[PDB]
RNA sequence: AGAGUUAAAUUAUAACUAAGCUGUAAAAAGCCCUAGUUAAAAUAAAAUAACCCACGAAAGUGACUCUAAUAAUCCUGACACACGAUAGCUAGGACCCAAACUGGGAUUAGAUACCCCACUAUGCCUAGCCCUAAACCCAAAUAGUUACAUAACAAAACUA
């Protein structure tokens, strides 16, 4: 998986949320992207109060779509996200199972440091 | 091994069929990334609660 | 745990740039200092207070 | 200025065997347009090599 | 020709290194427990390495994770969240006294 | 005749290897009041306190039961050029000799 | 006995009442305690004024309002214009690092009062403005 | 200000005793260093003299890390000497 | 280097409530179109992590996201080429807060200072200049050695 959409939705009721999500998949996929998953996380209350498109929102939506898309898209999709009014919040990361994990081989401990000073005696 | 690998994980993309149904699921079934450490190096899920 | 040394000292072989400018220079001495005697405040304050209103108002 | 295909199926998977026989999907996904710059970096360096030199 | 003599080879008494309590676990900015394990519940702090007790590596991924979730709306600055309050505590702070 | 490299060989400092949570047997050469100076035999004495459990049965010649820590306790300082030497080993005081 | 430092989370169940009301319904004391004076404002949960009283309100005047005697002196007036209105409870807000902190705190206690919690709200940016210059250049 | 209010830096007093409470949270706050950082920011600290001052406190840190070291490794021999008037 | 974003403050601005608020070793002047609480854009700045020691040639760089990206099969080398903190200059935009100047208030023999209040150039953005710092880790670059050997102090002594 290449990025990982994070979307935070307006708290609805069940046909407006499936709605945009819709939109905004097919927004994605119009970009160019290939949809390979969406995940749910859930509504929550909102670790503090976001203010977006006129409105002070108190809880929320959760979202994940992993996806992959060219890397000239991400921004077009990113001002997309901006004006839809349904969206609390958009962020896009890089997907986070890219990256792979190396292995700590162990805490190595750090010897005190010495001959900092000269072997001068006062 | 990877070509192979994305080959049989494209099977389960979302496409412009999929789309209605992997939403209408998705909807259905929340997941939790949550999950805490012990002292002792050891994961602790919550899904026992 | 103490706080790393390594590299941190102006040194003649050390690759970076100083992260710590002692000083003076760190060795333990092999005396401690004399403990700091407590700076003294006002006593009684509350109870002056206390007394002070009832004389007002008395 | 020359021009690497969006369709040019990126340096590491080209000669890995059957490769066109896959769905349009994973060919695509291993294309230069789901690619990094780097990528094709690889390969504008790739044909260069093969252009001009004598033992690449 | 002494066969008494000593072997050069490596120490096999030689202990093995000790691990932060993430070595090879994975920090994901998108759970907000593991992350809020590190963080003072009164203020929202970040613990540093003498309290939490991490390889350099996992206190770094800790701290991005923590500011990431932070700004994305995952998890709460100012405190942790009251939820996570009764979690495991792996860190070495004590407050009350 | 015995090489030394023989006798080191096979004397049981050297078949203890490390010295960490060792089961040693030792025996009390000297006292102060709550103090029992212990010679396990390695190279320092240790020092380990009198229990309160048979305090009376430990005396100078007893033999007892220690859990060997550190051969020698040592660290180097801050600004130092050798490391320090206490004087000592480290150990536990389990038990008095169980026979 | 369990007790717990923590507060009582407005979504939680926890059932706790002093005067049979809520942790939320309980009126909220603000103390600014600054370093040349100290504030009060005891005021609803629904966020109507129904006290007031600072160390200048009290008959101070500029050097000795910021002690804190007249802290506690302010704290007491404060404590006698609420119970006035029947505040039996409150939940003690305190903005600012003074001279008058405690003493305007045990002020309101002194003042037949009955602190329940007692909270340090002080701004601490993350860096927003820069603060005025160092005194003594 | 958009978090929710009174969940943190909040601490309820046990059995109406206000000064153990108002201890307690003077001991957080200075525990998370919120308290040096308040007086700090009264007056501006132009960013050398702030990277002096760590690099100071991290010198004294490390000198007082290493004296407590010696002083708790060489607690031990504090014990009343066996050899005296040797 | 681009583009996008904002948690904590802070403020225009209302709504209640209070007559004071601010300010010092102490006061005065200032402000009461003020103060406390509840609401809040823009601007600017980036607690904790950091007891870490990374990146960059140096200057520098430590809120979040993404794009682009960190010369040389690696000796030295200019007056040539390209950069270069803060301040400063030109033009347009921003302005919370800070603040040379200046004006008030104290202090003082005086006080064209230190202390208090107010406000400006300026700090910010775009584009172009300017090319200096105790730009000092006062320790040239590249390879090595720990041999001989203490002017003093400091960061031990040396070879090519
Ligand atoms: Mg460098
Ligand atoms: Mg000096
Ligand atoms: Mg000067
Ligand atoms: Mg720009
Ligand atoms: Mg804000
Ligand atoms: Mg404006
Ligand atoms: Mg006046
Ligand atoms: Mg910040
Ligand atoms: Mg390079
Ligand atoms: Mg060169
Ligand atoms: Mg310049
Ligand atoms: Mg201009
Ligand atoms: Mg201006
Ligand atoms: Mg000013
Ligand atoms: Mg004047
Ligand atoms: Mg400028
Ligand atoms: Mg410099
Ligand atoms: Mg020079
Ligand atoms: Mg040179
Ligand atoms: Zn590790």
């Amino acid at each position: 998986p290449r990025y990982e959409l994070a979307l935070i939705l307006k708290a609805m009721q069940r046909p407006e949320t499936a709605a945009a999500l819709k939109r905004t998949l097919e927004a994605l996929m119009d970009r160019g992207a290939v949809v390979r998953n969406l995940e749910n996380l859930g509504e929550r209350m909102l670790p503090y109060k976001i203010s977006a498109h006129n409105q002070r929102h108190s809880r929320g939506g959760y979202f994940l779509v992993d996806f992959y898309a060219p890397a000239t898209t991400v921004e077009s999709m990113m001002e997309h996200l901006s004006r839809d009014i349904d969206v609390i919040r958009p962020n896009i990361v890089k997907h986070p199972l890219t990256q792979e994990v190396k292995e700590c081989e162990g805490i190595v401990p750090v010897p005190l440091e010495e001959k900092l000073y000269s072997t001068k005696k006062r | 091994q990877e070509v192979l690998q994305l080959q049989e994980e494209a099977k389960t993309f979302i496409t412009r069929e999929n789309l209605e149904a992997r939403v209408e699921e998705a909807l259905d079934s929340p997941k939790s990334y949550n999950w805490a450490i012990t002292r002792e190096g050891l994961v602790v899920r919550p899904q026992q609660k | 745990a103490t706080p790393s040394l390594r590299g941190r000292l102006a040194r003649l072989g050390n690759p970076r740039r100083p992260i710590l400018k002692p000083n003076k220079p760190l060795i333990l001495a092999n005396h401690v200092g004399e403990r700091r005697r407590e700076k003294g405040e006002a006593t009684c304050i509350t109870e002056m207070s206390v007394m002070m209103a009832c004389w007002k108002q008395n | 200025q020359d021009d690497p295909p969006p369709s040019m199926l990126l340096l590491d998977y080209q000669n890995v065997p059957g490769i066109h026989k896959v769905d349009d999907v994973v060919k695509r996904l291993l294309s230069l347009e789901m690619a990094n710059q780097k990528e094709k970096l690889k390969i504008k360096k790739m044909q260069l090599m093969n252009k001009v030199l004598e033992n690449p | 020709s002494n066969e008494d003599l000593p072997v050069p080879m490596e120490n096999p008494y030689k202990e093995p290194l000790k691990k932060c309590i993430l070595c090879e676990k994975h920090v994901d900015y998108k759970n907000v427990q593991l992350l809020s394990q590190f963080i003072s519940p009164f203020t929202g702090c970040i613990y540093g390495r003498h309290i939490t007790g991490l390889c350099g590596k996992k206190q770094k991924e800790i701290t991005k994770a923590i500011k990431r979730a932070q700004i994305l709306g995952f998890m709460p600055v100012t405190y942790k969240d009251p939820a996570y309050l009764k979690d495991p505590k792996v860190c070495n702070i004590k407050y009350r006294e | 005749v015995e090489s030394f490299a023989s006798m080191l060989r096979h004397s049981p400092l050297t078949q203890m290897g490390p010295a960490k949570n060792k089961l040693v047997i030792g025996q009390i050469f000297h006292i102060v009041e709550d103090d029992l100076y212990i010679d396990f035999g390695g190279k320092f004495h240790c020092v380990c306190k009198r229990p309160e459990v048979d305090g009376e049965k430990y005396q100078k010649g007893t033999r007892v039961r220690l859990r060997l820590l550190d051969l020698e306790l040592t660290s180097r300082f801050l600004g130092a050029t050798t490391d320090t030497t206490i004087l000592e080993a480290d150990a536990v005081l389990l038990g008095l000799q169980e026979s | 006995s369990s007790f717990s430092i923590y507060p009582p989370i407005p979504g939680q169940e926890n059932s706790l009442r002093w005067a049979g009301k809520k942790f939320e319904e309980i009126p909220i004391a603000h103390i600014k305690a600054s370093y040349n004076n100290t504030q009060i404002q005891v005021v609803s949960a629904a966020h109507q004024p129904l006290a007031h009283a600072s160390c200048g309100t009290e008959g101070f005047r500029n050097a000795k309002k910021g002690t804190g005697i007249a802290a506690q002196t302010a704290g007491i007036a404060a404590a006698a214009k609420a119970t006035g209105k029947g505040v039996t409870h409150v939940r003690v807000v305190v903005k600012g690092l003074g001279p008058g902190r405690l003493s305007a705190i045990k002020g309101l206690t002194m003042g037949g009062l009955e602190v329940i919690s007692i909270t340090d709200n002080t701004p601490i940016p993350h860096n927003g403005c820069r603060p005025r210059k160092a005194r003594r250049l | 200000a958009n978090h929710l209010k009174f969940i943190a830096r909040t601490v309820m007093v046990q059995e109406g005793n206000v000064e153990g409470a108002y201890r307690t949270l003077n001991r957080i706050l200075t525990m998370d260093g919120l308290i040096e950082d308040i007086k700090r920011r009264r007056y501006y600290e132009k960013p050398c003299r702030r990277r002096q001052r760590e690099s100071y406190e991290t010198c004294r840190r490390i000198y007082n890390m290493e004296m407590a070291r010696k002083i708790n490794f060489l607690m031990r021999k504090n014990r009343a000497d066996p050899w005296q008037g040797c």
